[PDB]
DNA sequence: GAAGGGGGGCTATAAAAGGGGGTGGGGGCTCTCTTCCGCATCGC
C-alpha cells in the first residue's frame, strides 16, 4: 500500500513494516457516506484542537525550509521543471525576481504560485529573534525569519513547522479555513512534488562532518565538564563535611540530590548551547532542527558535546550493589560518574559503565512503551 | 614479566579467544545436562528408598546402578541402529538414549534363608539426550567426523530432538533457595516479612518456604500500641500464623533467656531486646513444648481426632516440612532454632533499620534452572512411579503366593514418555496436572540465523509471568553487568523478562559442599551444636549453601585460606562463591547450581597476576597443551557470581584503572578481561554500540535474529518448516572483536552496501529505503526461501486408513478446485516441479466410513519448485513424507531492510543504475537512507561504521568496531580516509541519475553492512473477498493461511461513531461479517421455527403461527441470544 | 462455559458483536509514494 | 465422552472435615474399561521390545474386533492382547516367535499360541507362513553381527 | 556461498577474481595489495572480494 | 531499660510493685520469683534515637577493599596516617551524608567522625 | 457455602425443592414489590427445574484430523447433566 | 566338573464325563464495593 507522506502523521504511520487495513465499501450508500464525510482532505483539521492534523513531513519540510531562504535562485530551467510539478499552476510564467544580469526566481516566488487563493497568513520562523519584533528591521527581518504571506504570495519569510505545520495558524490551517479541503488537498500534494523535485538539486544528507565541532568547541565543551565535576566535588564535600544545611521542606539527602542535578543540569545545558553555537548553516543536524522536520536541539546537543545524567525512575543510577552502582566504583561515590552521568557525546563514545548505565536509562523507556500502549488503552475504551 | 599498555589489547583478546577456543558459547547447555547425566540420575535411583513388599515372603528391590547407552533406534523388524541427530531429524525421531539400571532382588522366605539375584541392566525407559552433550553420539567427533554424519560443525548443540522438532529448554529464573530474605509489603498486614524457600539437598521433595512475618503497627488499641509489632511465623501446611515464640517452644525451647539467646546474640543491646517482648507476652500463655506443640498440630493440615495425634502431626511438620535444607532429622532441632532465630534476628535488624532490606532484583538472590535441574526435578517424580508401580504390580502377585517377574514389573513408558512429553510440549511437569505446570519452558530452537540459533541457547526467562505487568523485574538491575546483556530484550510485553547470558557469564552447575564443610571443621571453625550463644556476638557466622554450620573467630584469615584455595583449585572448586559481609560478620558460601558468574583477572597490590609469560604461552594455544583451565589453575582468573562480585573492587582496564595517578581506588581485587564482554551475542555484532542511543543497540540485538545469512551449513540436508537463505552473504567491512567468537563470519546474515545517506525522491522518507534495481538484478540481497511440508498416512480404526495416492474427482468425495495433475502415481509431487497457489502436493486420501480428500495444498502466496521429495518412516512406523518447495525472493518494494544500529526500513522504491545518483567515479549507492532516520534516532555508530566502511575498503583492512577502544576514533578513521582521496568526513560529490548535475548538497556515502530481514511483503500481503465464514460464529475465518477477514474491533467500531459514518458502519459490522435471519413470534420475543421449503412458520409456546416477523440480525447476536437462553434468560426481540 | 463465551475481550459480546472480521478487507505493508495525492492510496493489482 | 471435576481452591470446595465434597466419580462403562486397561497393557508389551507404534495401533484394532465378536470372552485380555500383539506383527511383515511376545508378557507361550489359534477364526484371518528371512535382522542385529554376517546367514537358512 | 559474478554496485566481473585472490594472499600479499593487483580500484569492487566468504567450500564437504 | 530474667525458671522478669514497702519488684509471671529493683526505669522510649553510629560500626570494615581511603585523616589514637571512611546508611535516621573514619592500622580499630 | 444455602436460627441444608416451594407460593404482587414483573421473572423461575438444551449450532462439533468429532465443551458438559440425572 | 548324550515330558487333535477354580462383570495483581462485628450512644 502506497502513501503520500502527510497521511503519515494523522494514521501515526511509518515505512519500517508498518501494515495498513483497507476497507472497500460495497454499496453506493457506504461508499457516498465515506466520501461525504471520511476522505482525507475532510479530514484535515481536527476537531480535538481545532488545528490541521497532517501537515509537510520530513523531506519536504527540511527542503521547505531550504528553499523558502532568502538566497534561494533558480534559474529558468530549473523553474520550468518546478511548474511542471505543480498541478494548480494557471500556465503563466511570473516575472522574475530578478531579471538582469541573469534572470532569476527566487524559492518564495515558486512557493508563492504554489499557495493557493489569496490567504494572507503572519508567522514566526523557528529562528526568529525575541528582539527583533521590538528592533527597527521589524518588518525588514534581517535574518528572513518573519513570515508574511500576503495575498496568496510569500513577500518573506522562511517556511517551517511553524508555518507549514499541525498548529493552529499555520499556513496550512488557513489555507483550509479559507479555500477548503479540495483546494487544501492540492496544496498539500503541490508543496511535496514542487520540493521534493527541487530536492533533487540542492539536496540533502547527514554524516560525520554534521556531528564533529571545532576544536575550541571541544575545549569549551570539556571544560565546562571539568568544572561541573568540581561542583559535584564541591557539594559532596559539604555534605560529607555536615555544611549543607538543608532547603526547607526538603531533607538532607533530597537537599543534595538537588543541588547535584541542578549542577549537572546546567553543565548539560551550557554544553548543549556550546556545541549549538558552534554549528554552521550549512550544518545537516541544524537544517533538520530548524526546519522542525526530525530532531531537537537535545539530539544536537547529546550527538556533540555530553549524553548527559542517566536516570532511573526520575533518580539518579540506584545503589543496586552494596551503597554502590557498580563493582567498578568505591562505596558512597556520589559523584557524576558513579551515579550515571555520561559526560560523553555519542560521538565520543560511551565508557563501558556510561555505556551500561545508559543502558539502563533506556531500558526504562522501553518499559513506559509498553505500558503505555495498554494503560491508555483502557482509559480510551472507559471514556468511550 | 608484565604486560605493558602497548600489548594489552592483544594480550586479553588472547584470554578472550582461549576461554571461547575451551568453553565454546552453550557450556551453560551442555554442562547442565552432563552433570544431570552423570550425577543426578545416579543420586536420584540411589536415594530412592528400597521396595520392600511383605503379603510370609519379604522381597526387597535395590536400583544399584544406572547405564545410558548411545542414542538407538529400533527397526520395525526390531534391529537396534545408532540413531543419528539428522535422521531423528528427517523421520522425526526423538533423540533418546535407552536407560538401565541395575536391580538387586533379595527375598526372604522366613525359613531362615536368604536367596538374592541380581538383574543387571534393566531397561527402564528412554532419556532424551542432549546434542553435543558426552553423552551424544556427536561427543568427541572431529569437524570432518561431523561433516560425514551431514552435522555442521558450527552447529553448538545443547538442544534437543523431540519427534524431530529441535528443542530448547530456556534457562528459568528463580530466586535463590535457602537464603534469608527480608521484605517490606506497603499495602499487607505485615511490616516486614522475612522468608526463605529451604530446598533439600540435591533438590528433593519440592523447595519449602516458611515466612516469619512482624505485624503492622496499623491497628490501633491500648494493648496492641503499647506493646507494638508482634512477629508471627508461617509455616507450611499451616492454614493461621503462628506464633513465633511458640515455635521456639515447640522446637524445645521453653524459657525466654533460651529462645532470645536463639534470636539476640547480644543482651547488651536494649533496642532489639524491646522488639522481641511484644512476641513473648503473645505466647505466655504456652509454656510447655508440648502444649506448644498442640497448639500447631491444631492448625495442621487435616483436623487432630486426639490431641496425640495433633502433637504427633505438628513434630512431623517441623521435623521435616519446618526448614528442611536445615535437618529432616530427629535431632536438628537445635539447629533449627538457631537458624529460626537467625531469621527473627535477620527480620529485628530489618524492623530496626540496622540493615538493609533484601532487593528481589539483585541476581547474587537469584537462580537460573538450567537443562539438568530441569531434567532432574522431571525424573524424580517419574523414577517415584515406576517404583509406585512396581511395588503395585509385586504387590497383586506377591498377595496371591507366586513370585513376580521384575521386568514385568517395570513400565518403560513412565520415564520414556514423561521425559519426552514434557520436552515435547514445554508444560513442565505432568500432562494431568497441567494447571500448575511451568509452561514456555521447552521452546522450538529459532533457525532463522546463526546468531538467533546462539542466542536462543543463551536466553534467561524470568519467574514474573508475562501477562502480569510490573516495572521494578523489567528493569535492568546494575547487578546484570557482565552477567546479562544489557541492551539484548524483547521489546512488548517481554520487555525486560527474557534476557541473554552476558558472552563470558557462566551459570554454576553445582558441587556437593561436602569437601568445604570438612575443610572447615579441619579448620578453626566452632561447630554451632558446640558453642554457646554468647560467643556468636563477637564471631563471625559461617554459612555454607544456606545452612549455618558454625561461626568463626577469624574471619579474614579464614578468607584468604578459601581464596588461596579455590585458585589453586585444592580443595574448592571454580565455581565456588566465598562472600565475606564484613559489616554483618558473616561468610557465605555457594556451591549449588543456577549461580551466574563471569571470569575476572586477579589483582594484587595494583598488579594484575597475568603477565607476558601467560599470553606467551597462550599464543601457542595449541601444540603447547596450554588452555584457558591452565589460567584458573595459575589462580591468574577466577569466576566471580554476582553476590561476590558485591566484595569485590574491580578495575575496568589495567592499563588506567591499575596505573599510579589521582588517587581513586588503591585496592582493586580484580579487572575486566574486555568490558565489551557485557554484551551477548546478538549485542555483540552491533559496531560501535557506544555510539548509539540505547534503545537502538536493543531494537538491533531484536532485528538480528531476523537476519537472513545462512543459519547452518548443512542446511540442505535439513527440511525446515521454515528457512530463509542468502545468495551471497558477507562479512562485515566493520566487525567487532568479539565476532570471532559468534562464528559470524563463517555464517553472515548479511550483506555490505554501498549506502548514500541521502533525500533523493522522497522514496525513503519515514525510515523507507530506495535500492538500486540493477544491484538487485546482480544478487544483492537475493535469498532463497524454503518451506517443508510433512504428511503422514495413518491407518487407525476397524476400516479407516490413509495413503498417498492420485485422488480422482470421481473417486473421492472431497474435492478442491487446485489441480492435482503434478501429483505422481504415489501420490506425491515430483523434484523440480514448479507449483504456485492452489496446487496439490501429497495426494491424501483417507477411506470413507468412497473416500474423502486429505490433499495437502501449496500456501495460495507460495509459487516455488518442489526442492526435495524424502520419504521414509516416521516414529510411528507410518509412511512419512516430507516435500520441501524452494522459492527464491528477489528484494521487492515492501521488503525489510536494516543496517545494525536498529535502522530497519522497507524498500519504497527501486531505481535502474542509471536512474540512482553517481559519483564522479560512477559508483551508485545500492541502498539511500533518509537522513531523517538518524537525527532523533542518534545512531551515529550507524555513521561512524560508514566511514570506517569506507576506509576498510579502500584499505583492504577489515575494520575494528569493539566498543570501548580508545584506539579507535572518528578523527583517526577520518585521517586515514583523507589517504584515499575521499573528503575526511565521508561526503561526496554526487550527481543526480535523471539530470546529470551535481547536487549541491554532498552525499554522505560508503559502505555499511545490512540485513535481509525476514519479513518480506509477500508473505503479508492478504486481501479478503467474501471468503469461507467459521463454524460457530459464522463470520470471516481468521488467518492470512487461512483466507480470514480482518478484524473490524472495537477502536474502528469506536471510530466510525465518532465519523457519523452509521450505513459504513452497518456493512462492516452487519453486511460485510455476518448477514443472518430469523423468525420471532410477534407476541413473545422468541425465535419461532420457519420452515420454507412449507412456508410454515410456528412458534412453540405461543400456539400461533399466523402472526411471526421476519427479523435481520448478526448471527453472532442470533448465537448470543441462543446462548443467553441457555443460561433461562428470555431474550425478547419485540418488533413493536 | 457459557459465561466464559461471553465476556471479555474475545467474548461473543466484545469479541464478535461490536467487533468481528470482515469481507472486502486487505492487508499489507505501506511504503511512501510522494507522487500520490494526500486522498490516494497506491494499491497492488493483486488486491484489486 | 465426560468431564473430570479438577481440585478444590477455596475453602468452600472442601467439606466440613478437609475432604472435598466434589470428588471424581468412575462413570466409565466395564467394557469400555476393560478394553481401556488391555490398550495400556498392549502399550507396555509393544514398549518392552521397542515396538513402533503402527504394530500397536493394529493390535489395539485387532483386540478390539477380537473383544467385541466376544469369541475369548473365556480368555484372560492379557492373553488375549498378548496374541494380537503376536498377529499384529505378523499381519506387518515383522513376526515376534511366541517367546518374545511371551518375554514382554505374563503369559506364558502356551496360552499366547492357544488365544492366537482362536483370534484367527473369530476374525476368519491368516497370517502369512514365517520364514528364515523373517528373524535374521533383529537375530543378527541383537547378536551384534556385521552385515556380512547378516547376509550369509540369511543366504544360508534360505 | 561462492563469488558474486558481478560487482552489485558497477557490475564489474569478479567470479574470475576469487582464486586469483586467494592465491594472491597465499603469496603473502597483504588484502589491499591483493586487489590492487587484481585491478579492483573502486571500493564497490574491493568490497566483493574483501567481504566474501567461500562457504561452497564447506558444502563441498557433505557427501551428495 | 534493662532486661532481667528470674534465677529459677529463666524467664522475662517484668516489672512490679509492693504496697507495703513502696518499693520497685521484678517479679517472674510463671515462677512467683521476685527481685529487687535497682534501675528504678521501668523503660525509656527514644523517639530521635540518636545512637551513636560509631559503637555500630565494626572495626573490621578496615578490610573492605571497595571502601575509599583517605590520608588526610589520621588516626586519632595511633596516628596512623590512612584511614577508610564511609556513609552510616543507617535507616530511621532521616539524613545521613555525613563521613565515619575508621583507623586502617591492624589491631587498632579506632572509630571517629569528623 | 459455595452451592449450597444453609438456613441458621438451627442449620438446616436450604434445598432448591425448599425454595422452589418458597418463591412458588409468593404473590404476584408482592413479587412486583421485589423489583420483579410477575409475567418476565417469576423468583421460582430463578430455580432451576428443567434446564435448556443449546442447539447444536451453539456447541458444534469441529472436524479435525480425519473424520472424528471432536464435541463442544457444553456437549461434554451435559454428558454428566445427563447421567447424574439419570443416575 | 564342563559338555554332549539319552530319555522323557510338552506341545496340538478330537471327544465324553463332572466339578473346582479362574476370569470377567455388577453392587453396597490492584482497586472497589458489600457484609459482619464491636462499640458507644441513648432511650424506656
Ligand atoms: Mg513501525
Ligand atoms: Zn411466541
Ligand atoms: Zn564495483
Ligand atoms: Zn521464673
Ligand atoms: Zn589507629
Amino acid at each position: 500500500f502506497r502513501l503520500n507522506l502527510s497521511v503519515t502523521t494523522p494514521y501515526n504511520a511509518d515505512f519500517d513494516g508498518d501494515e495498513m487495513n483497507l476497507h472497500l465499501p460495497q454499496s453506493l450508500e457506504t461508499r457516498a457516506e465515506i466520501q461525504e464525510l471520511a476522505m482525507v482532505p475532510r479530514m484535515i483539521v481536527t476537531p480535538q484542537s481545532n488545528r490541521p492534523v497532517m501537515g509537510i513531513v520530513q523531506d519536504t519540510l527540511t527542503a521547505v525550509r531550504k528553499f523558502t531562504k532568502r538566497d534561494v535562485f533558480l534559474e529558468r530551467g530549473e523553474v520550468m521543471n518546478l511548474l511542471m510539478f505543480l498541478s494548480t499552476w494557471d500556465g503563466k510564467v511570473p516575472q522574475p525576481a530578478i531579471l538582469k544580469p541573469r534572470p532569476l526566481w527566487t524559492g518564495k516566488q515558486i512557493f508563492s504560485l504554489i499557495i493557493p487563493g489569496h490567504i494572507n497568513c503572519i508567522r514566526t520562523h523557528s529562528t526568529h529573534p525575541d528582539d527583533e519584533d521590538s528592533g527597527p528591521y521589524k518588518h525588514i527581518s534581517p535574518g528572513d525569519t518573519k513570515v508574511v504571506v500576503e495575498n496568496g504570495e510569500l513577500i518573506m519569510g522562511i517556511l517551517c513547522k511553524k508555518s507549514l505545520g499541525t498548529s493552529a495558524g499555520s499556513l496550512v490551517h488557513i489555507s483550509y479555513l479559507e479555500m477548503g479541503h479540495d483546494i487544501t488537498r492540492l496544496f498539500y500534494s503541490n508543496i511535496q512534488t514542487v520540493i521534493n523535485n527541487w530536492l533533487l538539486i540542492e539536496g540533502h544528507t547527514i554524516g560525520i562532518g554534521d556531528s564533529i565541532a571545532d576544536s575550541k568547541t571541544y575545549q569549551d565543551i570539556q571544560n565546562t565538564i571539568k568544572k561541573a565535576k568540581q561542583d559535584v566535588i564541591e557539594v559532596i564535600e559539604k555534605a560529607h563535611n555536615n555544611e549543607l544545611e538543608p532547603t526547607p521542606g526538603n531533607t538532607l539527602r533530597q537537599t543534595f540530590e538537588n543541588q547535584v542535578n541542578r549542577i549537572l543540569n546546567d553543565a548539560r545545558d551550557k554544553t548543549g548551547s556550546s556545541a549549538q553555537k558552534s554549528l554552521s548553516e550549512y550544518n545537516n543536524f541544524k537544517s533538520m532542527v530548524v526546519s522542525g522536520a526530525k530532531g531537537s536541539k537535545i539530539n544536537i546537543s547529546q550527538v556533540i558535546a555530553v549524553v548527559g545524567q542517566q536516570n532511573v525512575e526520575g533518580k539518579r543510577i540506584p545503589f543496586g550493589f552494596k551503597h554502590r552502582t557498580l563493582p567498578h566504583f568505591i562505596k558512597d561515590d556520589y559523584g557524576p560518574e558513579s551515579r550515571g552521568f555520561v559526560e560523553n557525546s555519542y560521538l565520543a563514545g560511551l565508557t563501558p559503565t556510561e555505556f551500561f548505565f545508559h543502558a539502563m536509562g533506556g531500558r526504562e523507556g522501553l518499559i513506559d512503551t509498553a505500558v503505555k500502549t495498554a494503560e491508555t488503552g483502557y482509559i480510551q475504551r472507559r471514556l468511550i | 614479566d608484565e604486560i605493558t599498555p602497548d600489548l594489552w589489547q592483544e594480550a586479553c583478546w588472547i584470554v578472550i579467544s582461549s576461554y571461547f577456543d575451551e568453553k565454546g558459547l552453550v557450556r551453560q547447555q551442555l554442562d547442565s545436562f552432563d552433570e544431570f547425566i552423570q550425577m543426578s540420575v545416579q543420586r536420584i535411583v540411589e536415594d530412592a528408598p528400597p521396595i520392600d513388599l511383605q503379603a510370609p515372603p519379604r522381597y526387597l528391590l535395590k536400583f544399584e546402578q544406572i547405564y545410558l547407552s548411545k542414542p538407538t533406534h529400533w527397526e520395525r523388524d526390531g534391529a537396534p541402529s545408532p540413531m543419528m541427530p539428522n535422521e531423528a531429524r528427517l523421520r522425526n525421531l526423538t533423540y533418546s538414549a535407552p536407560l538401565y539400571v541395575d536391580i538387586t532382588k533379595t527375598v526372604i522366605k522366613e525359613g531362615e534363608e536368604q536367596l538374592q539375584t541380581q538383574h543387571q541392566k534393566t531397561f527402564i525407559g528412554k532419556i532424551p539426550i542432549m546434542l553435543r552433550s558426552t553423552y551424544c553420539l556427536l561427543n568427541g567427533l572431529t569437524d570432518r567426523d561431523l561433516c560425514e554424519l551431514n552435522e555442521c560443525p558450527l552447529d553448538p548443540g545443547g538442544y534437543f530432538i523431540i519427534n524431530g522438532s529441535e528443542k530448547v529448554l530456556i534457562a528459568q529464573e528463580k530466586m535463590a533457595t535457602n537464603t534469608v530474605y527480608v521484605f517490606a509489603k506497603k499495602d499487607s498486614k505485615y511490616a516486614y516479612t522475612g522468608e526463605c524457600r529451604s530446598c533439600l539437598e540435591n533438590s528433593s521433595r519440592p523447595t519449602s518456604t516458611i515466612w516469619v512475618s512482624m505485624l503492622a503497627r496499623g491497628g490501633q488499641g491500648a494493648k496492641k500500641s503499647a506493646i507494638g509489632q508482634r512477629i508471627v511465623a508461617t509455616l507450611p501446611y499451616i492454614k493461621q500464623e503462628v506464633p513465633i515464640i511458640i515455635v521456639f517452644r515447640a522446637l524445645g525451647f521453653v524459657s525466654d533467656r533460651d529462645i532470645l539467646e536463639h534470636i539476640i546474640y547480644d543482651f547488651e543491646d536494649p533496642e532489639m531486646m524491646e522488639m522481641v517482648k511484644p512476641s513473648l507476652d503473645e505466647a505466655f500463655v504456652i509454656q510447655e513444648q508440648n502444649v506448644a506443640l498442640n497448639f500447631i498440630g491444631s492448625r495442621g493440615a487435616k483436623p487432630g481426632v486426639t490431641k496425640e495425634k495433633r502433637i504427633k502431626y505438628a513434630k512431623e511438620v517441623l521435623q521435616k516440612e519446618m526448614l528442611p535444607h536445615v535437618g529432616v532429622s530427629d535431632f536438628c532441632e537445635t539447629k533449627k532454632a538457631y537458624f529460626l532465630g537467625y531469621m527473627v534476628h535477620r527480620l529485628l535488624l530489618a524492623a530496626l533499620g540496622r540493615r538493609e532490606l533484601d532487593d528481589r532484583d539483585h541476581y547474587g538472590n537469584k537462580r537460573l534452572d538450567l537443562a539438568g535441574p530441569l531434567l532432574a526435578f522431571l525424573f524424580r517424580g517419574m523414577f517415584k512411579n515406576l517404583l509406585k508401580e512396581v511395588r503395585i504390580y509385586a504387590q497383586k502377585f506377591i498377595d496371591r503366593g507366586k513370585d513376580f517377574n521384575l521386568e514385568l514389573a517395570i513400565k518403560t513408558r513412565i520415564i520414556s514418555d514423561g521425559l519426552k512429553y514434557s520436552l515435547a510440549t514445554g508444560n513442565w511437569g505432568d500432562q494431568k496436572k497441567a494447571h500448575q505446570a511451568r509452561a514456555g519452558v521447552s521452546q522450538v530452537l529459532n533457525r532463522l540465523t546463526f546468531a538467533s540459533t546462539l542466542s536462543h541457547l543463551r536466553r534467561l526467562n524470568s519467574p514474573i509471568g508475562r501477562d502480569g505487568k510490573l516495572a521494578k523485574p523489567r528493569q535492568l538491575h546494575n547487578t546484570l553487568w557482565g552477567m546479562v546483556c544489557p541492551a539484548e530484550t524483547p521489546e512488548g510485553h517481554a520487555v525486560g523478562l527474557v534476557k541473554n547470558l552476558a558472552l563470558m557469564a557462566y551459570i554454576s552447575v553445582g558441587s556437593q559442599p561436602s569437601p568445604i564443610l570438612e575443610f572447615l571443621e579441619e579448620w578453626s571453625m566452632e561447630n554451632l551444636e558446640e558453642i554457646s550463644p554468647a560467643a556468636i556476638a563477637d564471631a563471625t557466622k559461617i554459612f555454607v549453601n544456606g545452612c549455618w554450620v558454625g561461626i568463626h573467630k577469624d574471619p579474614e584469615q579464614l578468607m584468604n585460606t578459601l581464596r588461596k584455595l579455590r585458585r589453586q583449585m585444592d580443595i574448592i572448586v571454580s565455581e565456588v562463591s566465598m562472600i565475606r559481609d564484613i559489616r554483618e560478620r558473616e561468610i557465605r558460601i555457594y556451591t549449588d547450581a543456577g549461580r551466574i558468574c563471569r571470569p575476572l583477572l586477579i589483582v594484587e597490590k595494583q598488579k594484575l597476576l597475568l603477565k607476558k609469560r601467560h599470553i606467551d604461552q597462550l599464543k601457542e594455544r595449541e601444540y603447547n597443551n596450554y588452555s584457558w583451565q591452565d589460567l584458573v589453575a595459575s589462580g591468574v582468573v577466577e569466576y566471580i557470581d554476582t553476590l561476590e562480585e558485591e566484595t569485590v573492587m574491580l578495575a575496568m582496564t589495567p592499563d588506567d584503572l591499575q596505573e599510579k595517578e589521582v588517587a581513586y581506588c588503591s585496592t582493586y581485587t580484580h579487572c575486566e578481561i574486555h568490558p565489551s564482554m557485557i554484551l551477548g551475542v546478538c549485542a555483540s555484532i552491533i559496531p560501535f554500540p557506544d555510539h548509539n542511543q540505547s534503545p537502538r543497540n536493543t531494537y538491533q540485538s531484536a532485528m538480528g535474529k531476523q537476519a537472513m545469512g545462512v543459519y547452518i551449513t548443512n542446511f540442505h540436508v535439513r527440511m525446515d518448516t521454515l528457512a530463509h537463505v542468502l545468495y551471497y552473504p558477507q562479512k562485515p567491512l566493520v566487525t567487532t572483536r568479539s565476532m570471532e567468537y559468534l562464528r559470524f563470519r563463517e555464517l553472515p546474515a548479511g550483506i555490505n552496501s554501498i549506502v548514500a545517506i541521502a533525500s533523493y525522491t522522497g522514496y525513503n522518507q519515514e525510515d523507507s529505503v530506495i535500492m538500486n534495481r540493477s544491484a538487485v538484478d546482480r544478487g544483492f540481497f537475493r535469498s532463497v526461501f524454503y518451506r517443508s511440508y510433512k504428511e503422514q498416512e495413518s491407518k487407525k480404526g476397524f476400516d479407516q486408513e490413509e495413503v498417498f495416492e492420485k485422488p480422482t474427482r470421481e473417486t473421492c468425495q472431497g474435492m478442491r478446485h487446485a489441480i492435482y495433475d503434478k501429483l505422481d502415481d504415489d501420490g506425491l509431487i515430483a523434484p523440480g516441479v514448479r507449483v504456485s497457489g492452489d496446487d496439490v502436493i501429497i495426494g491424501k486420501t483417507v477411506t470413507l466410513p468412497t473416500k474423502r480428500d486429505c490433499s495437502t495444498f501449496l500456501r495460495t502466496s507460495e509459487t516455488g519448485i518442489v526442492d526435495q521429495v524424502m520419504v521414509t518412516l516416521n516414529q510411528e512406523g507410518y509412511k512419512f513424507c516430507k516435500i520441501r518447495v524452494r522459492s527464491v525472493r528477489i528484494p521487492q518494494i515492501g521488503d525489510k531492510f536494516a543496517s545494525r544500529h536498529g535502522q530497519k526500513g522497507t524498500c519504497g522504491i527501486q531505481y535502474r543504475q542509471e536512474d540512482m545518483p553517481f559519483t564522479c567515479e560512477g559508483i551508485t549507492p545500492d541502498i539511500i537512507i533518509n537522513p531523517h532516520a538518524i537525527p532523533s534516532r542518534m545512531t551515529i555508530g550507524h555513521l561512524i561504521e560508514c566511514l570506517q566502511g569506507k576506509v576498510s575498503a579502500n584499505k583492504g583492512e577489515i575494520g575494528d568496531a569493539t566498543p570501548f577502544n580508545d584506539a579507535v576514533n572518528v578523527q583517526k578513521i577520518s585521517n586515514l580516509l583523507s589517504d584515499y582521496g575521499y573528503h575526511l568526513r565521508g561526503n561526496e560529490v554526487l550527481y543526480n541519475g535523471f539530470t546529470g548535475r551535481k547536487i549541491t548538497s554532498q552525499i554522505f556515502i560508503g559502505p555499511t553492512y545490512y540485513q535481509r530481514l525476514k519479513h518480506m511483503v509477500d508473505d503479508k500481503i492478504h486481501s479478503r473477498a467474501r471468503g469461507p465464514i467459521q463454524i460457530l460464529n459464522r463470520q470471516p475465518m481468521e488467518g492470512r493461511s487461512r483466507d480470514g477477514g480482518l478484524r473490524f474491533g472495537e477502536m474502528e467500531r469506536d471510530c466510525q461513531i465518532a465519523h457519523g459514518a452509521a450505513q459504513f458502519l452497518r456493512e462492516r459490522l452487519f453486511e460485510a461479517s455476518d448477514p443472518y435471519q430469523v423468525h420471532v413470534c410477534n407476541l413473545c420475543g422468541i425465535m419461532a421455527i420457519a420452515n420454507t421449503r412449507t412456508h410454515t412458520y410456528e412458534c412453540r409456546g405461543c400456539r400461533n403461527k399466523t402472526q411471526i416477523s421476519l427479523v435481520r440480525m448478526p448471527y453472532a447476536c442470533k448465537l448470543l441470544f441462543q446462548e443467553l437462553m441457555s443460561m433461562s434468560i428470555a431474550p425478547r426481540m419485540m418488533s413493536v | 462455559s457459557l459465561k466464559q463465551r461471553l465476556k471479555g475481550k474475545e467474548g461473543r459480546v466484545r469479541g464478535n458483536l461490536m467487533g468481528k472480521r470482515v469481507d472486502f478487507s486487505a492487508r499489507t505493508v505501506i511504503t511512501p509514494d510522494p507522487n500520490l495525492s494526500i486522498d490516494q492510496v497506491g494499491v497492488p493489482r493483486s488486491i484489486a | 465422552l465426560s468431564t473430570m471435576i479438577g481440585k478444590g481452591t477455596g475453602a468452600a470446595s472442601f467439606d466440613e472435615f478437609g475432604n472435598s465434597k466434589y470428588q471424581n466419580r468412575r462413570t466409565m462403562s466395564s467394557s469400555d474399561r476393560a478394553m481401556m486397561n488391555a490398550f495400556k497393557e498392549i502399550t507396555t508389551m509393544a514398549d518392552r521390545i521397542n515396538l513402533p507404534r503402527n504394530i500397536v495401533d493394529r493390535t489395539n484394532n485387532l483386540f478390539k474386533q477380537v473383544y467385541e465378536q466376544k469369541s475369548l470372552k473365556g480368555r484372560a485380555n492379557d492373553a488375549i492382547a498378548s496374541a494380537c500383539l503376536y498377529i499384529a506383527c505378523r499381519q506387518e511383515g515383522v513376526p515376534r516367535t511366541f517367546k518374545e511376545i511371551c518375554a514382554v508378557s505374563r503369559i506364558s507361550k502356551k496360552e499366547i499360541g492357544r488365544c492366537f489359534k482362536l483370534i484367527l477364526k473369530a476374525l476368519e484371518t491368516s497370517v502369512d507362513l514365517i520364514t528364515t528371512g523373517d528373524f535374521m535382522s533383529r537375530f543378527c542385529s541383537n547378536l551384534c553381527l556385521p552385515k556380512q554376517v547378516q547376509m550369509a546367514a540369511t543366504h544360508i537358512a534360505r | 556461498m561462492i563469488i558474486p559474478v558481478r560487482c552489485f554496485t558497477c557490475g564489474k566481473i569478479v567470479g574470475n577474481k576469487w582464486e586469483a585472490y586467494l592465491g594472491l594472499l597465499q603469496a603473502e600479499y597483504t588484502e589491499g595489495d591483493a586487489l590492487d593487483a587484481l585491478g579492483l580500484k573502486r571500493y564497490c569492487c574491493r568490497r566483493m572480494l574483501l567481504a566474501h566468504v567461500d562457504l561452497i567450500e564447506k558444502l563441498l564437504n557433505y557427501a551428495p | 531499660v534493662g532486661i532481667r530474667f528470674c534465677q529459677e525458671c529463666n524467664n522475662m522478669l517484668y516489672p512490679k510493685e509492693d504496697k507495703e514497702n513502696r518499693i520497685l519488684l521484678y517479679a517472674c509471671r510463671n515462677c512467683d520469683y521476685q527481685q529487687e529493683a535497682d534501675n528504678s526505669c521501668i523503660y525509656v522510649n527514644k523517639i530521635t534515637h540518636e545512637v551513636d553510629e560509631l559503637t555500630q560500626i565494626i572495626a573490621d570494615v578496615s578490610q573492605d577493599p571497595t571502601l575509599p581511603r583517605t590520608e588526610d585523616h589520621p588516626c586519632q589514637k595511633c596516628g596512623h596516617k590512612e584511614a577508610v571512611f564511609f556513609q552510616s546508611h543507617s535507616a530511621r535516621a532521616e539524613d545521613a551524608m555525613r563521613l565515619y573514619y575508621v583507623c586502617t592500622a591492624p589491631h587498632c580499630g579506632h572509630r571517629w567522625t569528623e | 457455602s459455595g452451592l449450597e444455602l444453609y438456613a441458621e436460627w438451627k442449620k438446616i441444608l436450604l434445598s432448591p425443592e425448599r425454595v422452589h416451594e418458597i418463591f412458588k407460593r409468593i404473590s404476584d404482587e408482592e413479587c412486583f414489590v421485589l423489583g420483579m414483573e410477575p409475567r418476565y421473572a417469576r423468583p421460582e423461575w430463578m430455580i432451576v427445574t428443567v434446564l435448556p438444551v443449546p442447539p447444536l449450532s451453539v456447541r458444534p462439533a469441529v472436524v479435525m484430523q480425519g473424520s472424528a468429532r471432536n464435541q463442544d465443551d457444553l456437549t461434554h458438559k451435559l454428558a454428566d447433566i445427563v447421567k447424574i440425572n439419570n443416575q
